[PDB]
């Protein structure tokens, strides 16, 4: 039924210093079987990965320059991610990306993920 | 043995399911359900279209082909209520044929091969079957099945499967499953057949790979024929309520049919260990020529670059003075031994 | 973190031209590295995963392929339309990373 | 495929009796003649599948099953045996051999029992029947005495006795190429080694299968064959045993002879390294010295010094004998 | 040379006879009472004896004679078809139940050492009631303690019919297959001491008899086991009961015998691939021996030839008196290969 | 072996150390040994209600096999084959008793061959006869798990005790098998580095040990098969599920097994390919330096001819220039030599 | 009492007695500091870097009340990883692996675990180890370790030696990916080498790590009294890692194998070629040789005197029988 897309939204202009959340609706599949990351991208600068989560289990990972306090959590009852955003400065001014990836099986050993669909991505400005 | 429970995986979350394969480019779920007055079949690409086939009288062939979608196998095992090890074991394509019977359902992991003419490798692809109450589910990676004579006889009702139960469907499936086996069987006598007629004419590397290549293939199907024979002989000799008391000498020609290919390719086996052997002999009678020709090069012109060392003599008294046509007299001695010599080593067949 | 370096960052060619891009991992990884394509103002398009194996729906010119800690893409036969910028990406481990991209352009 | 001989038609009728005998050699294709009569036995032999008029009528005549006339037509069909309610079936693949060519030729025989009646189909003109018929020329035997059933004994027996002399003529093959690889070891020798071993392979595909055929008509009290025939079909069963005993004994052969012609020409590579070695360390030390003696410098010893040119050549002798009895010493020369 | 002889009815009696020497047959008769041994050269002997109470032995020699078999044939009602079988010898060891005799096939192998191969005699044994009669080919058989028990009296004979006395033979036959088999094991060792220590060419021609011997015990050890699968598994009404746990005795001896000839072709057919390593080996040794040489002749066969040159101006007229520095490069070449050979061990 | 007697139970193995007996009457609340050598001693153990194990050590005493044979009512030609060594494994299932005859298997690694000893097991209702040829078992595990009250084994019948049995001897034949992969890398690297003829002779009685081991194992499997799949009251159901998980375990043995024939089926191939390649190398040397030094040798011998147009006197610097050419060609060859990847 | 291995460089005493409330290390060299520790309620980490040194290995033996065959076992390095189990403590052998890819070299260390009653020993070889993440978790409280009990510091050094193994894995990996187009293109003996420096190193690794996975089976199927049932499901996970180490390990070793059998088996072609470069340069210099030493064979007479400016014409004839070798050859297809 229809097609995957996943939609984003709650980007917008932030005083640094602040908060806000940005939430990420999936339609064609539920959240809860794949992972769900946040790719985070600079003004004419290139793609950072920020954050990941697998809603079935809540093995949340953050990159270093993010972590402590941005948090990400999902929910399955309305099939939806959630990157909460706090303590934002001005170096977190970006356009944000919310991919889904699948696990694949490179040897017994080693797994590797791939992002199959991206976003439209929110612009988030940290600024006066 | 042990409680059964879904293994840790390092670097994945706990419960994650990750399909062990290399197949992503297509699924659907055909769905052919067959009684003896009507039978409907369809195609689709929602599982949730599928899902009311669990509760149903009639018997049902549920088959999903691509399994890299995760999802629609994590949701078909929650609804149908299988276990989910065995949802880990139908994505792990890295196993070997095997058999479980378990109180509601009966698990089936076998393999489908595919012998290509270039290059000549031995593609495999897993196939598993879960045995129900009234549906039979089929879980493939790709496209290109061996069950077409199935379709056939439940689509214009041949034979007697539209009057049988789901026990008799997952007989018509593994019984196709050997007659492929006896096709790639034969596609391999065709391969050995082509590759004994080369190997005595062009002794080069390539055969050697080949050989090599063609010893590891036969290698991996005595691993998979193996565990099919045990599961073919668990599944007429252990039998579970969910199988009914007949159809098991259906279960039986199976199983002697197994018995028959493991003969088959241990004498493929042997037969191509002789052909290595044969291989072998050609290429050192090939070297053993180019030997013979040395042989005779150096063994002409030993003796005689000796003399015509000690006759380029510059001592102060050699026979240099030398009675009339004394070097022709040398030069005629030296070809008269050399013509000799070359006597003897005919005498022994060499020139 | 394992940084991934991408040579070169500005190459250039013309349709029919080949394109190689080569990263390096600092550390090793075992073949967890994917490639991504983006054009301006979209989001990035998958391009290879596994460092060989191609994705589903991508045209066939693109290829990966890996040398120990080297992970190389090449476009044979380059199109008007693979004028984007391509990143690495390595999944060995949860803290994944990305390249500094490689912008092909005309020339 | 059907129909490899598509030249000679030939009909031949054959009604043997106490009293007398009659036997025509029809030009055309004529009748039956007997007419189911089953007054004496009857074989009639129609040489030629390419006119299948006589199948067709001799089927409609005996009302054969289709299928069973399909697969006498058929020519893939291994040997095998049918058990039908009124009469009995039987193919069976006679084999011909040609020394130059080395190539065995296969050809099909359908035998049909039926009450009072013995009915063989034969393509190859010429085929091996002529012993049962001296049978009757010197009217030797108890072919002449009762039942069309001995007639058929005695086909078989004639054919696993051409089989015999087939084996025979395999084993002759076999000794003589075990005595060439022994001696020659060449190319096409292997090759006929290989040849001949794909022979027997395919020789196997009919043994077994044949006997199975014979295992059918004796040991598993037979419904319509006179009594008399359990002891002649014993030992038919045991000549049938035979040959294919033996079959495995020359595959072995076969086997042990491929295995042996690599140690043969390793065995020749080693003693053409020797020879060269040999050859080699008597005559390049000694052509060395007459070199470094013949250089065209002076202060080498070149005048007599002291009678010095026999010594010389006692140093070249001693300095070559010295090696011929290092090779002498370990079998080397 | 062996080859078919049919041509015509089975009726007649065709045969071949390697030995066309020798005409004997010896009868009999054992008792608990007493004996009656004694040798007669004519055959009428064999009259009085066709019927009695009491067993006897009877044994034919020389069978290179066909017409008295025949008339012991008139005297059974022995089928001509059963005659076919006796006489002849290319016939597979087989034993035939009927309703008036027991009919047994025998092959006697013997070994020599002068030429390794195989001797085999076809010995027949039909029992009918009372008597046992053998049909053999030259006088001389294995059976010799069978009757060294007929003349000390020994043994448990006495009590039992002919079915102990065919016994008693069979056991003289597996006995004749253990001694033979020993002294195969025997030519087996040799073979291997040889190999180890020295092959040569010659060496493979006895290697490859062997085998061809053994698949001839493979021809003859085989049926003998499975024709006891039917002695073993059904004993006809004319055997004896009480006596037929004793056979089953002389089955295990078969089953305890083949394999040994099976593992024998196994500790043989490997034993060529031993061999051939050995080939090999002395190969590589060999190359070292014309390595060495021409790397320690050849450099040293090119400066003789550097200053053997013809040009009218020599750097060396008369020049540092020659031979020493000429000797000395020459020296130092054959110390470098030397070390240069130890230190890879090719010498 | 002559069979002089009538009918005896005669000794076919080579075993004449030693003759023992050990009797475990265990049951819930204590156990107890009875290591005596008296067969009277432990006979009227028949009448115990309580699981008993009875393992008679010493095959060469046929009296005392006799006696219990005669005592427990089993039929003689069990007698012979508890006798009888050169039996492979096998089964029969009787009302009164079912009998099994499994082979230990020793393998020495100090020098290399491997050793089979019978071993007869005889489940009669609450007893489990057994027969042994010498000292040394497997059966120390269920030995102390029975003596310090481990795991279940006391607290079901000798079924039970059947299937610790055959779990401990499937358990040495995993050991065994571990020990032989050893003995595989340890050939391998032998044959890859060092051919001699010692080592193809350990090649082949490496691979006469095997076949005689898969020759074992493959019986086995149907023993288990027989022994599971149809039973009679003797083996209780309960027990039936616990003898499967011993089935799986041989099939994997069989597995390994082949997978190790597969090793030694290519291992002499090996070997051959070494030793050429050891020519190999040397072949290069009688190569390379004959390919340098037979040109140069050759124009030797084409100025040191006698010929009157020879160039003399310096008249090119004709010493310096063929001086100069053999440099140019040997250096020329060398680096082609080099390029080709050769000594 | 005889040290097996050959590390003899430094030996230290790492002590780390931590609590719910409060941690304290000792990096010291007297025996007597770790005697206190014996009876302490709360878990207590003793590490011991030199084996060589007895007397000190010895001391805590007798102290800590464990059998002398256990310490001879710790003495001793060059055994395969095992357990054992006994009513006052548990005994456990491992493994420790350093991979160079720079000189291909394989390295292992072993390292012996005494856990006694809410006490953890262990002893190494060298200095350096993989328990520095499980130092700093008890350092900087970053997991649950210090609201657990002894038995959990145990879970915490096996998986770190296992995941050191995947580290390993992961080195063998990318050596493995650099090796196979090393003999699929271009073969070379010095690639031959590394191919059976691999395979002693994967089979080494094999052998190591199936008794490891023994023990950890052991560990966690039939739990002494000393690991609580709380801490059992942890252990399996770190066994169920050691299975994905198996698979992997075997896979590898079966390529490199692919990889040998592809070299060894085309030998017989190599010598076929080098055989006949030989014997084609022979062919023609061998004969071209004698031409020289027979028409410069001093003589007197020397008849080949002038006649028709000598060499040159000799030189044609001669370069006659050359071209009637190579274009035989050519008809050889040789060379
Ligand atoms: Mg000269
Ligand atoms: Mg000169
Ligand atoms: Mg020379």
């Amino acid at each position: 039924i229809s097609e995957v897309q996943l939609v984003e939204s709650g980007g917008g202009l932030v005083q640094p210093g602040g908060s806000l959340r940005l939430s990420c609706a999936a339609s064609g599949f539920n959240v809860s079987y794949y992972s769900i990351h946040w790719v985070r991208q600079a003004p004419g600068k290139g793609l950072e990965w920020v954050a990941s989560i697998s809603s079935s289990s809540g093995s949340t990972s953050y990159a270093d320059s993010v972590k402590g306090r941005f948090t990400i959590s999902a929910d399955t009852s309305k099939n939806t991610a959630y990157l909460q955003m706090n303590s934002l400065r001005a170096e977190d001014t970006a356009v944000y990306y919310c991919a889904r990836s699948y696990w694949y099986y490179i040897w017994s050993y080693s797994y590797g993920n791939a992002m199959d669909y991206w976003g439209q991505g929110t612009l988030v400005t940290v600024s006066s | 043995m042990e409680e059964k429970r879904l293994s840790a995986k390092k670097g994945l979350p706990p419960g994650t399911l990750v399909y062990t394969g290399k197949y992503r480019e297509d699924f659907e779920i055909e769905v052919m359900n067959y009684s003896i007055e009507e039978f409907r079949e369809f195609k689709t690409t929602d599982v949730e279209s599928v899902l009311p086939f669990r509760d149903s009288s009639t018997p049902t062939w549920i088959n999903i082909t691509g399994i890299h979608r995760t999802d629609v196998v994590q949701r078909v095992g929650e609804f149908f209520g299988i276990h989910p090890l065995v949802l880990e074991d139908i994505l792990n394509v890295h196993q070997r044929p095997k058999v479980e019977f378990f109180e509601n359902y009966v698990f089936i992991v076998l393999k489908m091969f595919t012998y290509d003419k270039n290059l000549h490798e031995l593609e495999s692809e897993q196939v598993s079957l879960i045995l129900t109450k009234n549906c039979v589910l089929m879980f493939q990676e790709k496209i290109g099945d061996v069950f077409d004579p199935v379709r056939e006889r439940i689509r214009y009702n041949r034979g007697i499967i539209r009057k049988k139960r789901a026990d008799y469907l997952l007989y018509s499936l593994i019984d196709a499953l050997v007659d492929d086996y006896f096709v790639l069987l034969e596609k391999i006598d065709d391969e050995i057949d082509v590759l004994e007629e080369e190997v005595l004419e062009r002794p080069e590397k390539e055969t050697v790979q080949r050989t090599h290549q063609l010893k590891r293939n036969l290698v991996e199907l005595r691993k998979t024929i193996w565990p099919l024979r045990e599961v073919l002989s668990s599944l007429y000799r252990d039998v579970p309520p969910l199988i009914e008391k007949e159809t098991v000498p259906y279960f039986r020609d199976v199983y002697d049919h197994t018995i028959q290919i493991a003969d088959t390719v241990e004498t493929f086996r042997d037969i191509v260990s002789g052909l290595l052997d044969v291989y072998l002999s050609s290429v050192s009678n090939k070297t053993n020529e180019v030997m013979k020709v040395l042989t005779i090069i150096a063994t002409i012109f030993m003796p005689l670059t000796f003399i015509a060392g000690i006759y380029g003599m510059n001592f102060e008294y050699m026979p240099e003075l030398r009675w009339k046509w004394g070097y022709p007299v040398v030069l005629a001695v030296m070809g008269v031994i050399a013509v000799i010599m070359v006597v003897y080593f005919k005498k022994k067949k060499w020139l | 973190d394992i940084q991934m370096t991408q040579s070169p960052s500005s190459l250039s060619a013309s349709v029919g031209d080949r394109v190689t891009i080569t990263c390096r991992a600092s550390q090793s990884v075992s073949s967890a590295v994917a490639w991504y394509q983006q054009k301006p103002g979209k989001a990035p398009k998958l391009l290879i995963y596994s460092a060989s194996s191609l994705y589903s729906g991508v045209p066939s010119r693109f290829s990966g392929s890996r040398s120990g800690t080297d992970f190389t893409l090449t476009i044979s036969s380059l199109q008007p339309e693979d004028f984007a910028t391509y990143y690495c990406q390595q999944s060995s481990s949860s803290l994944i990373t990305f390249g500094q991209g490689t912008k092909v352009e005309i020339k």
